[PDB]
């Protein structure tokens, strides 16, 4: 019958959705065509004209070799949309799967999948990142995409597990099972729909969370490597200028912030829709 | 001048329609009044606007309330507490939920009556005062947290509290709903000698009208905000005026089961000691518990008919109700049906050939029907898991099913969500019969609905089987609703069947004690 | 000798 | 509670059993050899013995006996942490003054006086706290306040008392403290509402004992959960924090070996970290344990 | 509520980590150099300008300037116990210049005779002393050169020609972890932990046995080994740094106001040059010395010394300093040094006509100094310019850059540079360009040069042998080994509880004289 019609509807009048989903429209159009807005190269640098004043000719300005910051803040967007996406992405099928499956079939799954996702929670993101990208020598934007993935599942995993498992307690798939429905057949049929809520709800945020972490670690010297353009390797550049007095710093920097902070308000947004109830002690 | 004179009301909730519409009543200042009224006639929400426990949006925008000549009806929340705990006490609904989980009861109690100071002269007097409501060790069992003491009680606790500063009129928000009978008769026979020595006024919140007559002395009854009748109680029960007073002592069970109720060689079901076995880990994890939760039950049910099986609260008429539809393994039993159930038949090819015979009615309406799907979808499902021909055949069924359950025909959208539970239960009855089975294992259909649409459900079922020829196994939890349907009764106590006879040999001259207390605890 |  | 923690640590033993096996695992197989991408530290240490399993022992044996390895500056890792302890200490005891002082402090007010321009603007306040990144805000407050309004130090510098050790903490604790203030504000406005609260109102005893006692007693447990939690993102944000603000402490350390490139000495701190994490979860679990007698008996 | 335990009276300096174990003859790098220095004392000092004057040696007598006779002041020690005697100089200089050894110091000891049997193959001839050092008594020793050098009696003061105890001679493995001198300065034995950490710092306190010409005004020093400028300046600025050598280009437009009568600028004898190895795919023949000719018409040393450096380095004029006696600006031939696309693109092609260029052009430096600005700059020009594609390649620490090109183990182009010991133009270009040099990183091999620098270091007045070198000049400026960007002008600053800060003529600080309480 179509049950994300009056969600949309009572959520489409919401102006924190409204706001929320426009920017993310602007950012994904920013990230998938480029070159509508551009017309210059990002990697070209005429060095005769150093550190010009935002004028006719540049939106943004000119930094100190002699890019134009209004390229070098568009592709940034476009990758780091990128790395951004492409890990959540796959963070939401495979941490998923797992909490649907332990947490559906009961034990002798749920015993392991418990297990493992209490060791993938005893080492945070960043410290395994940092120490699994430091030998990774040929370092690119899959790699980045894969180590993120690796370590960002558990709790998405554990989410999936506790929101399935409370909907196997409500008897509809006690009258599916009583009319003959192999355990597989309900899981999907049944279980998926009525508990496909705040695992979106968390991938959003996961997403934010992974773009902010992403950006961070590419400041840090190891991330992506100076080939492609990004916040992050353009603001650890830049904020070498503030003490002579150029707010050269702040476009990438206010990028990335809007951009953060479009999904984080967003994720707020769909919480508050599919699930309002448990807000009360996750957080 | 009475103790309690509120006439005139209206509380609405955030600028809705409103929910009491014009109220009026009066304590003699001594006297029993009950507010007998259905659900969601805002028989309760009047009470939490006496006291002041309007839930975050109420106000009150009419009439007063005024308490022994001084007004209250202004909430002033400073001299709200001179009346609070010492003049007005407040007993609950829920036992579970109104104590908070990380204290122990005896502090809650202690806390209670504290108005003066003292540490170790309070908890010898929070003690005394669970003694005297009624509690089998009040020394210990005052050592305890809120979720480890069981039911009944959790509201004799509450009583204890409520009662703590000797008021001048306690207001019992329908205390004993949720408990079983054999507990709601003791509870309610203690309470009503407890405040006939302290000469407290006492206002009933109930939603039977037999149980008020029993207990009260003033009924008042209340309909969709506004009062309908009010006199004296011996005198509303055997001669009502307004025809909602009709209607609702004509569907109480406690007259009509006294009624004349009109009604191949049969034995389809043939049970014989069955056992359920259960362990639980708690503690060390090799200190195992034995625990039967069905020991040796067998019958024998005649095609046809209707049977009901009841007991309360740890009878096992739940773990034996899925141990019969083959969702739960057995130990030592035998559930044959002709030669299905894993003999024979029920080993690998008649795993569904025999679901399309047997099938369930659960208990609340709001937990089966998952709410992403439409009334049609719901009941063109038993037809989808098994094969009927499309359109023609799948939608012409499912428009003419819910022409037998009486609906109107033009619910094939609406989600469970706007589905006002009642007619919600209609559906999952439409669902079980799409396979026309010939057993239906009524795991407490009706015990969660009204009072009226509960009349209407049960004189449904009688009449879906005069014509269809169906066979119950119906499971309840009171003798009440049995009179009108069943034709053979059998009890169950700990998980053993008590006695097991006629429904006429058990109405009026059982032969056991158990049983004869579940006739002497129903309103009659 | 090489500067820094 | 006696047989809660008995089954509590039998279930931390896999996962550090099992969380050893991933550091050692990232330090052995590597694409072609880790001995190139990590002369006569080949033969001593890693003796070549090929049979990992008794590797892998011998490797777990020498972490319990103190031998953690060898740092970057030819200091033992032992002597380079017990000397560097204290300071990390020092500041994460400041961001966590804050975290939960203000936090907690905002939130049972944004709480009691929920639907209100004062709980908007927290709320709105709090989500844009967590927008901006760690490093960018902290370079924003180490200019703004070192540079341009002289009052707080640039740099800390190998001395690092309360005093000036002082911007770097609220720099690291701005940062969860807007989670700990959008919690505990959902926590109350949902908790002061509960039926228990109703039935402590109506017999008698004054608004502030309520609030104290029955809405506050029960809402402030997921807060502690949370703060015990908290401390594997405290980790991470200490080594930007200490990078820009050239703080001695473990971060430092930390931040030096990640900078340098030095391998080895990275692998050996992070293996302290996740176990002082694991036994920081388990005495976090025994008091989340102790606070709740619903868990405690089940 | 804490702190440190070091005394608010030691001189807190800069630093940087010796890519080379602490040996005389086996550092070539001022890191290194900036603590030797510190620690031993040889036979002559120099002070700020650069005159030497009598450190350890009692008289330096000669007759001809091809015999020569040191004597020496009887009494000195080092840091042991051990005396200071003819043989800890005869032997250290015969360790240092022996071919076995592999020291990078070694050919500074070409002009004493008996160095082609003592230096070179070891077959076929094979003596392991040199026979130009003969010892008359235990205190005096004769050296014999083969012709007569103008500039002997001023080198001695370098950092070379260092005594080294007795019992380094048994273990020299050791010596390089732990040194055990005879100058104003020692490592401070440290009883809660080593002296030297290794990438963290390394702190020394006076010597109360020296009795010389640098006596010690301050109570101990303690390099510290930054990361990055960017934060050695904040440090300075905090007030946690004392002296800060080398102000970082981000912050060359503030310190005037910044620091405020807490700094000074002045010329400096030092120099910055792009090297690539001729070892190379395309860069080796003729087309290599075209494809240097073409990568030195392609830099705008005007431009980028104006809008990165805001003024304070000067465009390089020849391949020396500019603070150097008898320098010229200008030499016949140097319009190789200016900026000419329409010229950088006619070398290119007059090499692709020889072979056709295909792969990337990397140009590596070390991240830790503040090379990034001019780096990318001069990338970003090269690029422009010819249409190859050129990037930079950042490496974390000079120690370990530098072990990279010492053993040919790198594979693109490197920043380069070199800071003078002796103020003599020579030393900019022998230890460079000859043949065998233990500094000569490119793999530059030309005997005409070679000789013609022989032909100037001995000429008979010091006037007369000016001409000689830049008349040598006059071939580097056609084969173009290496491409010379610019000259510089040191910066330093210092804090407020630091009162006798100077600088000498290559831009170091003088330590042992700054007075801090
Ligand atoms: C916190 C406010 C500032 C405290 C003053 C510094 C405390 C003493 C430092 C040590 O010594």
């Amino acid at each position: 019958t179509g049950f994300w019609l009056d969600a949309w509807r009572g959520l489409r009048r919401r102006p924190k959705f409204v706001i929320a989903a426009a920017l993310i429209l602007l950012i994904l159009v920013v990230a998938a065509f480029p070159s509508l807005f551009t017309a210059a190269d990002p990697t070209y640098a005429d060095p005769s004209q150093s550190m010009l004043a935002p004028s006719a000719a540049h939106w943004f300005g000119t930094d100190l070799q002699g890019h134009d910051i209004y390229s070098r803040t568009v592709y940034g967007a476009r990758a780091s949309v990128t790395v951004g996406l492409g890990a959540t992405l796959a963070v939401f099928v495979v941490g998923g799967a797992l909490g649907a499956l332990a947490g559906f079939y009961g034990s002798w799954i749920d015993a392991v999948v418990s297990r493992v996702t209490d060791v993938f929670l005893g080492l945070p993101l960043l410290l395994a990142a940092i120490v699994l990208m430091q030998v990774m020598h040929h370092r690119t934007v899959w790699t980045v995409i894969a180590i993120l993935a690796l370590f960002g599942w558990p709790q998405v995993a554990r989410i999936a597990r506790g929101a399935v498992l409370e909907v196997r307690a409500s008897d509809y798939v006690l009258a599916a099972k009583a009319l003959g429905l192999n355990r597989f057949q309900i899981l999907l049929r049944h279980a998926l729909p009525n508990a496909v809520g705040p695992v979106i709800a968390v991938a959003t945020v996961a997403l934010g969370i992974f773009i902010v972490t992403e950006a961070t670690l590419s400041y840090l010297g190891v991330g992506l490597p100076t080939s492609v353009v990004s916040w992050g390797g353009d603001i650890n550049v830049a904020q070498t200028r503030l003490r002579s007095g150029s707010p050269i710093l702040f476009y990438p920097a206010g990028a990335l912030a809007i951009t953060v902070l479009a999904f984080m308000m967003m994720g707020d947004a769909l919480r508050d829709a599919l699930d309002p109830a448990s807000r009360a002690w996750r957080a | 001048a009475p103790l309690l004179s509120v006439e005139g009301l209206e509380v609405t909730f955030g600028t809705d329609a409103p929910a009491v519409c014009g109220v009026d009543l009066a304590v003699r200042s001594g006297q029993t009044v009950a507010v007998v009224g259905e659900s969601g006639s805002g028989k309760s929400t009047t009470a939490a606007a006496i006291l002041g426990l309007l839930p975050a949006g109420g106000r009150i925008t009419a009439g007063r309330v005024v308490f022994d000549g001084r007004d209250i009806t202004g909430a002033d929340a400073k001299r709200l507490r001179s009346i609070r705990g010492r003049e007005i006490g407040y007993v609950p609904q829920d036992p579970m939920t109104n104590l908070n989980p990380v204290w122990k009861v005896g502090f809650q109690v202690t806390e209670a009556l504290r108005a003066n100071t003292d540490g170790r002269a309070a908890r010898r007097r929070a003690v005394e005062l669970l003694a005297e409501a009624g509690l089998p060790d009040p020394a210990k069992q005052a050592g305890r947290y809120p979720h480890q003491l069981s039911g009944g009680m959790c509201q004799r606790a509450l009583i204890a509290i409520g009662l703590a500063g000797r008021p001048r009129l306690l207001i019992a928000d329908e205390p004993t709903s949720a408990l079983d009978v054999t507990v709601q008769r003791q509870v309610l026979d203690h309470l009503q000698g407890l405040t006939d020595e302290l000469g407290t006024a006492l206002l009933l919140i109930t939603h039977d009208l037999a149980l008020a007559a029993q207990r009260a002395e003033a009924v008042v009854v209340v309909r969709r905000g506004v009062v309908v009748e009010s006199g004296a109680a011996q005198s509303i029960l055997q001669s009502p005026q307004h025809e909602y007073t009709r209607r609702l002592v004509a569907a109480a069970p406690s007259l009509t089961a006294r009624s004349r109720r009109p009604p191949q060689a049969g034995d389809i079901l043939v049970v014989s000691e069955l056992t359920k076995i259960y362990r639980e880990s708690r503690g060390a994890p090799w200190r195992r518990v034995e625990s039967r939760a069905v020991d040796g039950v067998s019958f024998r049910l005649p095609r046809a008919s209707t049977l009901a099986i009841v007991g309360e609260s740890g009878s096992g008429k739940s773990t034996l109700a899925r141990m019969v539809l083959g969702l739960l393994q057995p130990t030592s039993g035998t559930v044959v049906f002709d030669g299905t159930y894993d003999v024979g038949a029920l080993a690998r090819d008649q795993v569904l050939a025999f679901r399309r015979r047997v099938q369930p009615v659960f208990q609340n309406p709001y937990s089966s029907l998952d709410p992403m799907y439409s009334v049609f979808r719901a009941i063109e499902e038993p037809l989808r898991v098994h094969h009927v021909g499309d359109r023609r055949q799948r939608q012409r069924a499912v428009r003419e099913l819910v022409d037998q359950v009486a609906l109107p025909s033009s619910i094939l959208g609406r989600r469970p969500r706007e589905l006002s539970g009642g007619q919600r239960q209609r559906v999952a009855i439409a669902r079980a019969l799409a396979l026309r089975p010939e057993v239906l294992v009524c795991d407490e259909a009706v015990s969660a609905l009204d009072v009226l649409v509960q009349a209407q459900i049960l004189d449904l079922l009688a009449d879906l089987q005069a014509d269809l020829g169906l066979t119950y196994l119906f499971i309840s939890h009171d003798l009440a609703v049995i009179r009108q349907i069943a034709d053979d009764v059998l009890v169950m106590r700990a998980g053993r069947v008590v006695e097991h006879a006629s429904t006429e040999e058990v109405f009026s001259r059982p032969r056991h004690e158990y049983t004869r207390q579940l006739l002497q605890a129903i309103p009659g | 000798a090489v500067a820094a | 509670m006696g047989w809660y923690v008995a089954r509590r640590v039998a279930v931390m033993v896999p996962v550090f059993l099992g969380a050893t096996l991933l550091i050692y695992g990232m330090v052995f197989l590597l694409p072609g050899d880790p001995v190139a991408a990590l002369a006569a530290q080949l033969r001593s240490h890693y003796h070549l013995d090929d049979p990992f399993l008794v590797q892998y022992l011998r490797y777990l044996g020498g972490i319990l006996h103190g031998d953690l390895g060898r740092a970057y500056s030819g200091l033992p890792v032992s002597a380079v942490l017990a000397h560097a302890f204290p300071v990390t200490i020092r500041l994460a005891l400041i961001a966590l003054a804050v975290e939960a002082v203000l936090g907690i402090g905002f939130g049972v007010i944004a709480g009691l006086r929920q639907g209100g321009i004062f709980d908007s603007a927290v709320l709105v306040t709090g989500l844009v706290i967590i927008a901006i990144p760690i490093f960018v805000l902290g370079f924003l407050a180490q200019f703004l306040f070192g540079v341009q309004l002289e009052i707080a130090p640039v740099t800390v510098g190998e001395r690092a008392s309360v005093g000036r050790l002082l911007l770097p903490g609220i720099v690291l604790g701005a940062m969860s403290f807007a989670y700990v203030v959008r919690l505990t504000r959902s926590a109350v406005a949902a908790n002061a509402h509960a039926d228990y609260v109703r039935t402590a109102t109506a017999k008698g005893l004054s608004r502030p004992r309520v609030v104290t006692v029955h809405i506050l007693r029960n809402s402030l447990i997921p807060v502690v959960t949370f703060l015990g939690a908290d401390l594997g993102a405290l980790m991470g944000g200490a080594i930007v924090t200490e990078g820009i603000f050239n703080i001695h402490g473990v971060g430092g350390v930390l931040y030096q070996a990640v900078t340098r490139q030095e391998t080895p000495t990275v692998v050996s701190i992070v293996t302290v970290l996740v176990l002082i994490y694991l036994i920081t979860n388990l005495l976090v679990d025994l008091l989340y344990a102790a606070l709740d007698p619903r868990i405690r008996y089940g | 509520c804490g702190g440190g335990v070091l005394s608010p009276d030691v001189v807190l300096v800069n630093g940087g980590e010796p890519p080379n174990p602490l040996i005389p003859t086996g550092t070539n790098d001022s890191n290194g150099g900036r603590i030797i220095d510190r620690l031993f004392a040889g036979l002559m000092s120099y002070d700020a300008v650069g005159k030497p004057s009598l450190e350890v040696a009692q008289s330096i007598e000669s007759a001809d300037n091809v015999n020569y006779r040191i004597t020496v002041k009887p009494g000195w020690k080092f840091t042991d116990g051990s005396p200071v005697t003819a043989h800890s100089f005869v032997d250290a200089w015969n360790y240092g210049a022996l071919s076995t050894n592999a020291q990078l110091q070694q050919h500074f000891f070409s002009p004493i005779e008996g160095f082609d049997d003592v230096a070179g193959a070891p077959g076929d001839k094979s003596r392991t002393t040199m026979s130009g050092l003969r010892v008359v008594n235990d205190l005096e020793f004769t050296v014999r050169l083969k012709a007569p050098t103008i500039d002997f009696t001023l080198r001695l003061g370098h950092s070379s020609f260092y005594p080294l105890p007795d019992s380094a001679f048994r273990d020299m493995a050791a010596f390089g972890r732990n040194p055990i001198g005879n100058g104003p300065y020692k490592l401070a034995d440290g009883p809660a932990g080593p002296a030297w950490e290794h990438n963290v710092r390394i702190d020394l306190v006076p010597n109360p046995d020296y009795h010389g010409n640098r006596k010690p005004r301050n109570k101990g020093l303690r390099f510290e080994f930054y990361a990055n400028l960017d934060t050695a300046y904040a440090d300075l600025l905090s007030g946690n740094l004392d002296v800060l050598d080398t102000i970082p280009p981000s912050a060359l437009t503030v310190y005037q106001r910044d620091l405020g009568d807490h700094a000074t600028s002045g010329p400096a004898a030092i120099n910055q040059t792009l090297d690539t190895p001729l070892r190379l795919p395309h860069f080796g023949g003729e087309e290599g010395r075209l494809r240097r000719l073409a990568l030195s018409a392609a830099i705008n040393r005007p431009q980028i010394c104006q809008q990165i450096f805001a003024g304070t380095r000067s465009p390089a004029r020849d391949f020396t300093a500019r603070s150097l006696p008898g320098f010229d600006p200008n030499l016949p031939g140097n319009e190789v040094l200016d900026y000419d696309p329409q010229r950088a693109r006619r070398l290119w092609a007059q090499a692709d006509a020889i072979s056709p260029w295909s792969g990337r052009y990397a140009i590596a430096y070390n991240a830790d100094a503040g090379h990034r600005d001019w780096v990318d700059a001069v990338a970003n020009s090269i690029k422009n310019v010819l249409g190859i594609d050129a990037v930079a390649a950042p490496q974390p620490t000079f120690a370990g850059f530098r072990t990279q090109i010492t053993n040919r183990a790198i594979d693109s182009a490197f920043r380069a540079g070199w800071r003078g010991d002796y103020p003599s133009m020579i030393e900019f270009l022998a230890p460079l360009f000859t043949a065998g040099a233990g500094s000569n990183d490119v793999g530059y091999i030309n005997p005409e040069f070679d000789a013609a620098l022989a032909a100037a270091e001995a000429a008979p007045t010091l006037t007369e042998s000016h001409e000689l070198v830049n008349d040598a000049q006059r071939i580097l400026f056609h084969d173009m080994p290496v491409v010379p960007l610019w000259d510089y002008i040191s910066v330093v600053g210092w804090s407020s509880q630091v009162s006798n800060v100077t600088v000498t003529w290559n831009g170091l600080p003088d330590y042992e004289n700054i007075v801090k309480a």
